Parts: C-alpha cells; sequence; structure tokens
C-alpha cells in the first residue's frame, strides 16, 4: 500500500501548521504598533525645550540630560485632565516613576606618578569589583545612600557599553508634576550626577483600559568613562489580564491544544529510536524533528514560567501609591517572542518534506541534495577570506569609521557592501592609502571571482542531475 | 596560599589565543 503512511502524516501534521498560525495570528495584534509609534513619538522625538532642538536620541552633555528631565519628561508623563494623569487622555500612569543612579568611586583607578602632579582624581571604568558603595551629599533620604539588588528586587541589564547591576541610588518621583519639579529640582541643585556617575534610568508604566494591554518604559543613558553620553530606550507592551474576552478563551484553548500535538510528536518521535533504528541522525529530517520539539517544550516552560509568577501585578494592585515592578515580565515576553518565531520558522521549514508528489519537484529536490556537499566544500574556502578581510577591515578602520567599530558591524558592512548598499566616500578618509584599496580589491575578489562559483556549481550540478535522469528513462 | 580572587570581569586574550592555537595545531597534526 503505503499510501497509509504518507498521507496520515501529512493529516497529522496540517493540523499542528493550522493550530500554530491561529497562536501567532492571535499573539501579535494591529493595535500594538501604534501604541509603541506615539509613546516612543511623545517621548524621544520631542525637543527639550523650545529653544534648544537636541531630543532624546540626540543627549550629547550630562547638562542637557538635565534639561530632559524637568522638561520634555514632565511634559510628557503629567497631564491635566479634560490626582490621576492620563498621557494621552487615554493612558493611564499608574503609580510612580523611578530614577537610579549607578556610580563608580575616585581612586578606583591609578594614575602613574611621572604625571601624578596635575591629576587628581580619577574614576575607573563600570564593574562591579570598583562599584561606589558609601553615602555622599547630603545624607538624608534614599537619593544618596545605596540600596542592595536584594532590596530592590532588581536585575542585570547589559546595556551597550558594559551589563549594569540592579542596585544603585533610587529616587521615587510623586504623582503630580507639582511634586516631581521640586524633587529633581533639589536633585540638581544638591550635585547628584557628578563625574563619577557611570549609568542612569528612568522606569514607569501604563494601562489604557481601551484595549487591555500594559506597556513598559525604560530610559536609560549611560556617560562611560571616556565621557559623552550614550541613550537608549525600550517600549515593551505586555498583557497581563489575559482572560478577559471570549477570544481569549479560544487561544488558551489552541494553547492546550498545542500541547497535545507536542506531546503527541515527542511520543512518536521517541517510538522511532528505541523500537526501531538507532543513530539515524544522517537525514536531516528527523534533525529537525528534535529541534522543533526541543524548541516548543522550551517555549512552554517559558511560558509557564512567566505566567505562573505575575505576584507583582496583586501586590501593586493592594497599595496603587507605589512603583509597579514589571521589568522582569517584559524581559520573558522578548524570550518567549523570540524562542515562539524561531519554531513558526522551522515548522515553515519542515513543510518541504511532503512535497514530491511528481518527477518535476524530484529533481529539484534531487538537485539541492546533491550539491549540498559542494557547497559546504567551498563556503569554508569563501568565509575563511571573508573573515580575513573583515578583521583586516576591524584592524585597520575600527577606530574612525564607526561601520567597522566591532567585529560584527564588520561582518555586517562586508554583507552589505554585496548587496551594494553601502558607498566608500567615509572609508578614504579614514586612511588615505588603505581606504579604496581595501574597497576595489574587496569587491573584485567577492564579486566577481569568487562569488561566481556558487553559480558555476549550481548550474553544472543541476545540468548533470537532468541529464542523469534523463539517461535513466532513455531505457524504457 | 590558595585565593579565590575574581577581581575583574574582563577577558586575557594572551591565554586564550596560545591555548586555541595549541589546540588547533593537534587537531591538524
Ligand atoms: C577622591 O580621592 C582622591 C585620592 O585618591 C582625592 O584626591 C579626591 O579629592 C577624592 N575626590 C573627592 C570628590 O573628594
Ligand atoms: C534632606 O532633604 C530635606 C528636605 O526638606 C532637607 O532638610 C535637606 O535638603 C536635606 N538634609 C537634611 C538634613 O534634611
Ligand atoms: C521588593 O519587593 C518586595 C516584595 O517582595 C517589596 O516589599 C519591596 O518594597 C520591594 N522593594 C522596593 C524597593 O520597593
Amino acid at each position: 500500500k503505503y499510501l497509509k503512511s504518507v498521507l496520515r502524516e501529512l493529516v497529522t501534521y496540517l493540523l499542528f501548521l493550522i493550530v500554530l498560525c491561529i497562536l501567532t495570528y492571535g499573539m501579535m495584534s494591529s493595535n500594538v504598533y501604534y501604541y509603541t509609534r506615539m509613546m516612543s513619538q511623545l517621548f524621544l522625538d520631542t525637543p527639550v525645550s523650545k529653544t534648544e532642538k537636541t531630543n532624546f536620541k540626540t543627549l550629547s552633555s550630562m547638562e542637557d540630560f538635565w534639561k530632559f528631565t524637568e522638561g520634555s519628561l514632565l511634559d510628557g508623563l503629567y497631564w491635566k485632565m479634560q490626582n490621576r494623569s492620563f498621557i494621552f487622555y487615554e493612558n493611564l500612569l499608574l503609580g510612580v516613576p523611578r530614577i537610579r543612579q549607578l556610580r563608580v568611586r575616585n581612586g578606583s583607578c591609578s594614575i602613574p606618578q611621572d604625571l601624578r602632579d596635575e591629576i587628581k582624581e580619577c574614576y575607573d571604568v563600570y564593574s562591579v569589583s570598583s562599584e561606589d558603595r558609601a553615602p555622599f551629599g547630603p545624607r538624608n533620604g534614599t537619593a544618596w545612600i545605596y540600596t542592595s539588588e536584594k532590596d530592590l528586587n532588581g536585575s542585570s541589564h547589559w546595556g551597550i557599553i558594559a551589563t549594569y547591576s540592579g542596585a544603585g541610588y533610587y529616587l521615587d518621583l510623586s504623582r503630580t508634576r507639582e511634586e516631581t519639579a521640586a524633587q529633581v529640582a533639589s536633585l540638581k541643585k544638591n550635585v547628584w550626577l557628578d563625574r563619577g556617575t557611570r549609568a542612569t534610568f528612568i522606569d514607569f508604566s501604563v494601562y489604557n483600559a481601551n484595549i487591555n494591554l500594559f506597556c513598559v518604559v525604560r530610559l536609560l543613558v549611560e556617560f562611560p568613562a571616556t565621557g559623552g553620553v550614550i541613550p537608549s530606550w525600550q517600549f515593551q507592551p505586555l498583557k497581563l489580564i489575559r482572560y478577559v474576552t471570549t477570544f481569549d478563551f479560544f487561544l488558551a484553548a489552541c494553547e492546550i491544544i498545542f500541547c497535545f500535538f507536542i506531546f503527541y510528536y515527542v511520543v512518536e518521535e521517541i517510538l522511532e529510536i528505541r523500537i526501531h533504528k538507532l543513530h539515524y541522525f544522517r537525514s536531516f529530517w528527523n534533525c529537525l524533528d528534535v529541534v522543533i520539539v526541543v524548541l516548543s517544550v522550551v517555549a512552554i516552560g517559558i511560558n509557564i514560567y512567566r505566567t505562573s509568577n505575575v505576584e507583582v501585578l496583586l501586590q501593586f494592585l493592594e497599595d496603587q501609591n507605589t512603583f509597579p515592578n514589571f521589568e522582569h515580565l517584559a524581559y520573558w515576553q522578548i524570550q518567549f517572542n523570540n524562542i515562539a518565531a524561531v519554531t513558526v520558522f522551522f515548522v515553515w521549514i519542515k513543510l518541504f518534506k511532503f512535497i514530491n508528489f511528481n518527477r518535476t519537484m524530484s529533481q529539484l529536490s534531487t538537485t539541492m541534495s546533491r550539491c549540498a556537499k559542494d557547497l559546504f566544500g567551498f563556503a569554508i574556502m569563501f568565509f575563511i577570506i571573508f573573515l580575513a578581510y573583515a578583521q583586516l577591515a576591524y584592524l585597520v578602520f575600527g577606530t574612525q569609521v564607526d561601520d567597522f567599530s566591532t567585529f560584527q558591524e564588520c561582518i555586517f558592512t562586508q554583507f552589505r557592501i554585496i548587496l551594494g548598499d553601502i558607498n566608500f566616500a567615509e572609508i578614504e578618509e579614514a586612511n588615505r592609502v588603505l581606504g579604496p584599496i581595501y574597497f576595489t580589491t574587496f569587491v573584485f575578489f567577492m564579486f566577481f571571482i569568487l562569488l561566481n562559483m556558487f553559480l558555476a556549481i549550481i548550474n553544472d550540478t543541476y545540468s548533470e542531475v537532468k541529464s542523469d535522469l534523463a539517461q535513466q528513462k532513455a531505457e524504457m | 596560599r590558595f585565593v579565590f580572587p575574581e577581581p575583574t570581569a574582563d577577558v586575557n586574550y594572551i591565554v586564550m589565543l596560545t591555548c586555541a592555537v595549541c589546540l588547533v595545531t593537534y587537531m591538524v597534526m
């Protein structure tokens, strides 16, 4: 027969695919993009004052930060209703914002004795081993006294420069602008951001009851030890009161069905290990079902963990005059999104197993399968020279171009050169002699000498496969 | 006199490079 095995496995997979696609449509709503877009435009893309033109994403000094804090920040947080604050007359600001500072201590570094006279004090780069832990300034409140990470319920962040801690000098702002302005003015008067500060975070969250969807906001400016300011931002639209409407019940049923399907796939894949052939891993169609099963199990575990610890919401709802600590849920939401996206991609890729219904598709599948070894053999020789070029660019230009500032940036810049996106208008001034040589030689040796070998291999293999299957038919 | 310093979050590249070369020259050999 053999028709009752290749067709049952198809029908038991199409249901899995439609369930997964239903969940995917359920996650990504169209009411999410505009929410984030309006919030981002309100907070990042407005000038700090009517006179200056520097918005948040173009901070260049520590004094501009103080213009932003008492300025376009308070101008966006607190709105007068037409007491509580509704940010767009729709989004409710729940709780109070928090501002936290990370700083180091003088004498963490050593200045050489030769020039020790002119240099008085030095502050090292940020590291947990050299982090200040002593009171400073007027030791009255909680903004001048170190507090441990466990006493803030904080966690690391992995910023652009370093991986900052969760402990520091924090201060909770007020529910009304007339008090937050006074608090920030008091902070500015007695210098709170001196030369020793290394990072400064601002956190708050909103609700927008029209569509049940929270949104947590984090704003980070980090001052490196070499001077300057590096701003960063993050807006995450969570959803924590999910079971409200009928569609939510339908999605819950879909998740339960997905869990049953994953259990079925686990048992029907472990049945083909000990009952049948073992170490059959030279197939690529059974090395892909294990990936799907593992990723789905990880996603189920992550979802259970991130929905089984929601005590922060109830704790905040009991007393609604404190800072709502939603910064942990917004991390697991990101991880869940990444895992779900990768799992969906691999499930969609798995469809290639079931398209061989005629000769014109079997020929293409065989052509793809027979040239994989040759392509893998050439890809190593291609990528060795690719990485040699990347490291050469990193060492030569990697200080003054920005596009080659790190190894990953070099790799992506070279890929964009292959696409023909970037032009060498800025490479030349970085180095007069090696500017044009690198560009022209890279293009010459990676655009029509080593890039055409893939085309040659693929064309030759396709011609050979078609010739062989034609000659096979020429004996009937 | 065994100690547990762990005083830095940085990485030393000389030891890593030396070990990597001493292992690749064994694999190919
Ligand atoms: C920090 O310590 C150095 C000595 O290592 C001292 O010269 C400097 O004045 C100190 N900084 C402040 C703000 O007191
Ligand atoms: C702490 O803040 C209070 C606020 O009134 C004020 O007395 C002063 O600025 C600081 N120092 C002390 C000792 O209170
Ligand atoms: C940390 O969480 C506890 C609840 O486990 C809470 O009582 C405490 O206030 C939180 N820390 C801060 C600084 O709010």
